[PDB]
């Protein structure tokens, strides 16, 4: 089910509770699609 | 089962889930789902179960077992759903309801509360995660645009244009640009966040792409960054390129005949890892695949009994 | 069957022709209808003719609903044949009052060349003066495929029909949905929009000069508009070098102008 | 008329009094169920379509008494009517019995006899 | 005349504010001393003193010596004027009993309000009685007392324009209303007893037809259920019943009644026995019981309800069909101008239509053999029904006072609406018109055509078709609007034409009475237009609307399915209007009629705002308690001025038409509405 009044009163513990600002994979790289080709 | 780098299925009103795939078009297993249809499903991202959402509920259906039935259901809000998601490591899952509300939830059996509620005086049409896991996206239909981010609890409100409502928005994974479709077709790119650093979320229109004289039901681009797929009313589904933002491709499922009259709309799209072969949904009671270069069909599966108007395809990372 | 020596005759001349012809039709037919009704009526209407007239539609339907397939053919032919061939008030108005009655019943109305021949009865309809027929027919070919001839003759029609507000929704009709500027400054006239039938005009000559009937529409405009400085100015210019045929239908209009400026000298 | 001056002086007097608008005019200044049976609004089958305008149009005669000199046919032909359809001749009665009663009330003549006598057959 | 321009200008360059009333008036008193024999003069005058006094009045709610100053002259003014028209005077009557019941108490204005009230005709009242008995129970002394020398005044002169509300406001429940409209009911007995004593005889007897006893312990008992097992409120019950065991202990006077005490009259007795033991010593095991006695008798009731089709006098009301001839005026007909036809007879038996209240078929026949068909009414309130017949005259007369709306011959059909009590009332029987359900029921019935082929086609695309999203409710309405032709009006009106000339003149009238309709149905918010509640009158073609129980927006902002539209235009009604489309009379008919009720926005808020302001009529529109109707009231002065899309700029009136038009016409709008209300036809 659902309820509210959930960490409604924890601002700095909210700021990195669920927030990770993960920003990653910047390189990207090519394949050759072996899935795609595999089923074709 | 779902033992496989690559996995598609489709949903529609004849209350199953089907899946399949691309090899020869035959389904291998369909889940019942039944007392309503379903708006949108999406995979986990550790490959293990997918979510299907509508009116009122969210149903998770096993794909390592072979049950039908959904295992796990969330329930408590009082509209539609109209999108689902996760996060990238299955942390929490974002719905965006029908009523007003776009809220999280806690994917653990434990008291970790990480859900939150974004409250808009609209009805949602769509929600799209930040390929950083931290802004959403939320459109509504006042043609609203709700950039919200989780680090704070402040939004900023866009409008492109009101007294339309806009019907689906995405970020392509590279995050080089944002893209909206509305109720007339109009296809607005504004440049997302280019500030990295603090989130700063600076927003500047581009280019405007006036195509789909009728109504535009979905755009989305591609894990490439190269493409960018948007579905229309007008049976048409148009691929665009991100250099000139001109038009790549398109592809029709129009029999060019006035007995049909619009037998079908052209619900949902997807790309590939490779970004060179695209699922569509119609709503011809059946699925299409397509190359985004030769124009023609490559495959087609028909085991529905009705329309389909959404669908999910995930690849391995490779591509 | 015996009624193809009253219809089938072809040898109708005149008017009075035309209605003993009439006659000795509604009576063959009221005499033998395989109704006992009808057929005992045929005794007073042969002394009484309003009876007859005002019976005829009953005996139409009744022999019609008898007969074969070449009888019927050659009574389409004939009733097409009386249709075209005469110009008179009365038997125009039987005929269109037994199709519509006929239009009216359960099996359709009855063939007539191609579809029902509701091009043939609605310029039959016009000019007896039966406009709301006339408008029924136009409507039903509308209906069909709309061409600018046929919104053209739907301004025409509701315009003597005293309804000029569908005339302008025929007008907004033909504006919003074609898109190519086919509409002709004579339709801005009949809507008495004088104003943009000047425009309309002005836009049509400014690309080049063309031949009359475009010139006095123009000045049609200015007249019916009011304006007898630019209507004098522009019959004074092209009053010598033009010929016969156009002078006689302008010099009215060149006359109003001279009153209205008060040149009595060029007016006389 | 035909006479030209008494024409000319006409619209002389309408011009005088001069160009009254339409709606002036027209402010200044039952019958409905022939016009559904002439036309057949009701659907009537064919078969029982003919008896109902075939009296609709004998009264249209029997109805003025300037026109008196046909009568005698008007009632055979509606006692031949009576004769042939049977019992289902009753719904015409509503509309042939009063002006039946009113032509034996106002006319005269040795068609007076003659009118009882047709009506004890409608009895 | 210049002085009048001037004024006008200078309001609409300035608008009203602290440095410009001064100025505007005594331009207005300067026109009016120069004239003083001019309406418009003093119309002016008073409306810009009863203006400065609602704005000084507005600016302190966010002294009672400006007020004053204002509201002395704007009665004074006011009444001049009412003087001047003699014809029609609605507005000023309406204003001048707003200013009498918001400032009459005071003892300044009070000078001026006796002082009018003898000055003007008796007449113009006559037009203002029910806003006038509406406030007969005020708390105030002199108000009060005033208004009952009016109504004291009007009933000894004209008898019969007063007698139906007197002896429905006198048969309430409220204890200072009914001994008003006694005292005064008594006080008119004087000159006329026979008349008083017939009516009240009447107005209670014809009551009790309308809803007999099982009806009423049926709807009782149905609500006293929902009421406690829903809230719990066990004292929301027992005075919903105990009025109902109050009526039944006074015995049965008919034969109806006797036989229901002799049927279900013991349960409803140890039912009660059980309430009050219940009451005396709290315990539920006691109302238990109670409750399973109510019950069995609400099942055994609720069985013979559909049995009901026919009444007899002689069973129900023995004292209504013993009456063969009477002093009452037939209801909703008098006029002071026309000989009064009186109520002769009553029909011996009515016949009630199968329906979910089950309304009587009364006729009544008049003395001057002409029979007078109603419609009895139960478990309805027919005092909004009365307002909006009030507000239709108002504005016919408007429509008649145009040239260009004259010569088209644009107005509305009213019908007679008598309320007679709180829940129950008799409404006109209009005749020669039929439903326009009933209209495609017949042509799909006689065409083997089925009657649900696009809810059916619906349902066989999408089975869960009420639950799907907008974008697919869309698909699914368009999909099957494409697959269906819709023209079933047009050929339905053609084949009952007798020619075409009769034919072209009814679609003429039709389409020329569903525009001004359609635009003073926006106008006034009227919602709930499903194909039972649009009549086609079968002669002449023009559109009769009824069932004004949802008004004011009430229906767009409602739970369960608020509709997104301001009027009906569907498909069906558009194809059978013209071969072109809506862009002809239709569009052209709405732009003079929007222009009229523009030009005319005064009288029209006038009458609304008397309508919204009834403190006990303006409890269906709140489903503090002044802020609601206000906000309301702006919202009307909006469609008035061209402010209702966008506040930041002012519509003429082919934009606000062309944004009705788009609006009322679109698939996304019709898409949500309820099945029932058919957005396909
Ligand atoms: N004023 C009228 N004049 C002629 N017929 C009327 C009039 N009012 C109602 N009717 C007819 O009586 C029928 C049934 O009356 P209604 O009171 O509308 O029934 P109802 O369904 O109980 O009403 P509601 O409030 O819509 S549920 C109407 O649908 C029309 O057929």
């Amino acid at each position: 089910q659902w309820k509210e009044r959930n960490s409604k009163q924890s601002a700095q513990e909210l700021k990195s509770l669920f927030e990770k600002k993960s920003l990653k994979e910047k390189p990207p790289i090519s394949g050759k699609q072996s899935i795609l080709s595999v089923r074709l | 089962v779902g033992s496989d780098p690559v996995i598609l299925a489709t949903a529609g009103y004849d209350h199953t889930v089907r899946f399949w795939q691309a090899h020869s078009g035959i389904c291998t297993r369909t889940v019942q789902h039944q007392d309503s249809q379903v708006n949108a499903l999406e995979v986990t991202p550790d490959r293990s179960m997918i979510a299907a959402a509508g009116y009122q509920h969210i149903r998770m259906y096993d794909l390592n077992s072979n049950n039908p039935n959904p295992i796990i259901s969330y329930d408590g809000v009082n509209k539609n759903i109209a999108s689902v998601g996760f996060h990238e490591d299955g942390r929490w899952m974002y719905t965006g309801g029908e009523d007003c509300t776009a809220r999280i939830w806690d994917l653990r059996s434990r008291n970790l509360q990480c859900q939150r509620i974004f409250q808009v005086n609209a009805p949602i049409n769509c929600v799209c995660l930040h390929p950083n896991q931290a802004e959403l996206i939320v459109g509504d239909q006042s043609g609203a645009i709700h950039i919200w981010d989780l680090k704070t609890d402040h939004n900023e409100q866009l409008i492109p244009e009101p007294e339309v409502s806009i019907t689906s928005a995405h970020i392509d994974p590279d995050a080089s640009y944002m893209a909206a479709v509305n109720s007339t077709g109009n296809c607005y790119v504004w440049n997302l966040t280019g500030g990295i650093g603090d989130e700063v979320t600076q927003l500047i229109p581009k280019t405007k792409i006036p195509a789909h004289t009728r109504y535009a039901l979905q755009c989305r681009f591609s894990p490439d960054s190269t493409l960018l797929a948007t579905c229309s009313a007008d049976q048409t589904c148009k691929i665009w390129r991100t250099s000139n933002f001109s038009l790549m491709t398109e592809l029709s499922i129009k029999s060019g005949n006035p007995g049909e009259s619009s037998r079908g709309w052209m619900w949902g799209c997807a790309f590939s890892g490779d970004s060179q072969y695209i699922v569509t949904a119609s709503s011809d009671n059946l699925a299409r695949l397509w190359c985004v270069e030769t124009g023609e069909i490559k495959r087609e599966y028909g085991g529905h009994q009705k329309a389909v108007v959404c669908l999910a395809f995930n690849d391995s990372v490779l591509g | 069957i015996n009624l193809q020596k009253a219809w089938g005759a072809a040898r109708r001349v005149s008017k009075d022709d035309w209605l003993e012809w009439l006659r000795r039709l509604s009576l063959e037919l009221l005499k033998d209808s395989s109704s006992p009704s009808l057929r005992s009526c045929w005794a007073l209407a042969q002394a009484y003719n309003p009876m007859a007239r005002d019976l005829f539609n009953a005996a139409f339907v009744s022999c019609w609903s008898e007969l074969n397939e070449d009888q019927q053919d050659e009574l389409i032919r004939s009733i097409e044949l009386a249709l075209t061939s005469q110009d008179i008030a009365e038997v125009t108005q039987t005929l269109l009052n037994l199709a519509e009655f006929m239009e009216h019943s359960d099996k359709g109305p009855l063939p007539l060349r191609d579809d029902n021949g509701i091009v043939l009865l609605g310029e039959r309809a016009a000019k007896c003066r039966a406009y709301a027929k006339a408008l029924h027919y136009k409507e039903l070919e509308f209906q069909k495929g709309p061409t600018p001839a046929i919104l053209e003759s739907l301004i025409s029609i509701n315009n003597k029909l005293q309804q000029p507000e569908a005339a302008a929704g025929v007008l907004e009709y033909a504006m919003k949905h074609f898109g190519e500027l086919e509409i002709q400054a004579t339709w801005y006239e009949k809507l008495h929009e004088w104003e943009d039938a000047l425009v309309a005009y002005d836009k049509k000559m400014d690309t080049n000069k063309d031949d009359p009937e475009l010139m006095l529409g123009r000045m049609r405009c200015l007249e019916a508009l009011g304006e007898w400085g630019q209507l004098h100015q522009q019959c004074c210019e092209k009053w010598t070098l033009v010929n016969d045929e156009t002078q006689a239908k302008m010099a009215r209009m060149a006359a109003a102008a001279a009153w209205g400026l008060g040149q009595w000298d060029s007016m006389e | 008329e035909q006479n030209q001056g008494t024409r000319r002086e006409a619209i002389r007097v309408l011009g005088l009094l001069g160009a009254l608008d339409p709606y002036k005019h027209k402010v200044n200044i039952s019958d409905y169920s022939t016009s559904e049976m002439l036309v057949n609004m009701g659907n009537l089958p064919l078969d029982e379509f003919y008896p109902a305008v075939s009296m609709v149009a004998l009264m249209r005669i029997f109805r003025d008494q300037s026109l008196s000199h046909h009568h005698t046919m008007v009632v055979q032909a509606i006692t031949f009517i009576f004769k042939s359809l049977g019992l289902k001749c009753v719904q015409f009665l509503p509309q042939v019995m009063p002006t039946f009663l009113n032509v034996i009330r106002v006319c005269d003549g040795a068609i007076r006899e003659f009118l009882f006598q047709q009506l004890g057959m409608l009895v | 005349r210049c002085f009048l321009k001037l004024g006008e200008w200078q309001l609409n360059l300035q608008g009203i504010n602290e440095s410009t009333i001064p100025k505007v008036l005594q331009y207005y008193s300067a026109a009016t001393e120069h004239d003083r024999s001019w309406y418009k003069a003093w119309h002016a005058w008073a409306v810009m003193n009863f203006e400065a006094v609602l704005h000084y009045k507005h600016q302190n709610q966010a002294l009672s010596k400006t007020l004053l100053m204002y509201t002395v002259p704007a009665v004074q003014g006011f009444f001049r004027s009412i003087s001047l028209s003699r014809g029609n005077n609605l507005q000023d009557t309406l204003r001048v009993l707003t200013l009498w019941f918001d400032y009459g108490h005071w003892p300044d204005v009070n000078e001026a309000l006796v002082e009018g009230v003898k000055a003007i005709q008796i007449d113009t009242w006559l037009q203002v009685i029910p806003q006038l008995i509406a406030r007969i129970d005020t708390p105030r002394p002199l108000v009060g007392r005033l208004i009952h020398q009016l109504l004291t005044d009007i009933g000894r002169y004209h008898p019969q324009a007063l007698i139906y509300p007197l002896t429905v406001a006198s048969k309430s429940t409220t204890t200072a209303r009914h001994n008003a409209a006694n005292k005064i009911l008594k006080n008119m007995c004087e000159h006329s007893n026979t008349l008083v004593q017939q009516a009240m005889m009447v107005s209670e007897e014809l009551i009790r037809v309308a809803i007999l006893w099982h009806e009423m312990w049926h709807e009782g008992l149905e609500e006293a259920s929902r009421l406690y097992f829903g809230e719990r409120n066990v004292k929301g019950m027992f005075e919903v019943l105990e009025p109902l065991h109050a009526m039944m202990e006074r015995g049965p006077q008919t034969l109806k009644e006797t036989s229901f005490n002799q049927a279900y009259g013991r349960d409803l007795m140890e039912a009660q026995e059980w309430c009050r033991k219940y009451m005396k010593s709290g315990n539920v095991k006691d109302l238990t019981q109670a409750w399973d006695l109510y019950y069995h008798v609400f099942r055994r009731i609720s069985k013979q309800l559909p049995q009901l089709t026919s009444l007899e006098l002689q069973y129900v009301s023995p004292k209504l069909l013993m009456c063969r001839d009477l002093e009452l005026a037939v209801p909703g007909t008098y006029d002071p101008n026309q000989p009064i036809i009186r109520i002769q007879s009553i029909a011996p038996s009515l016949q009630v239509i199968t329906s979910k209240q089950r309304p009587r078929k009364l006729t009544l026949m008049g003395s001057n053999g002409h029979e007078f068909v109603f419609l009895l009414k139960g478990h309805e309130d027919l005092r909004q029904d009365e307002r909006v017949m009030q507000l239709f005259g108002l504005v016919n007369t408007l429509l008649a006072n145009d040239p260009t709306s004259l010569r088209k011959n644009l107005s509305i059909q009213r019908y007679a609406v008598i309320p007679l009590s709180t829940n129950s009332g008799l409404i006109g029987w209009v005749p020669h018109c039929d439903t326009l359900h009933a209209l495609i029921r017949d042509y799909r019935e006689k065409k083997k055509i089925l009657l649900n082929i696009e809810h059916r086609i619906m349902l066989r695309m999408a089975p869960d078709y009420d639950h799907l999203t907008l974008m697919q409710k869309v698909e699914v309405f368009e999909h099957a609007v494409n697959n269906t032709a819709g023209d079933d009006l047009a050929k339905l009106l053609w084949l009952k034409s007798p020619s075409s000339e009769v034919w072209f003149d009814r679609r003429t009238n039709y389409t020329r009475s569903l525009a001004v309709m359609s635009m003073v149905g926006y106008i006034l918010g009227l919602g709930d237009r499903h194909p039972s509640n649009l009549m086609l009158d079968r002669l002449s073609g023009k559109i009769l609307h009824i069932d004004f129980g949802d008004c004011f927006e009430v229906a767009m902002t409602r739970e369960k399915f608020p509709e997104k539209i301001p009027f009906r235009l569907t498909r069906m009604l558009t194809n059978a209007m013209e071969v072109t489309g809506l862009d002809g009379n239709y569009r052209i008919t709405c732009h003079t009629v929007m222009e009229v009720l523009r030009e005319h926005k005064d009288s029209v808020m006038a009458v609304l705002e008397a309508f919204v302001y009834d403190p006990l009529l303006n409890w269906r529109l709140m489903d503090a308690l002044n802020k609601k109707a206000i906000q309301i009231i702006n919202r009307v002065r909006d469609k008035l001025t061209g402010r209702d899309f966008s506040h930041d700029d002012t519509l003429d009136v082919p934009t606000q038409v062309e944004l009705l038009i788009k609006q009322a016409t679109s698939h996304e709008n019709l898409c949500q509405c309820y099945i029932g209300w058919c957005p396909f036809w």
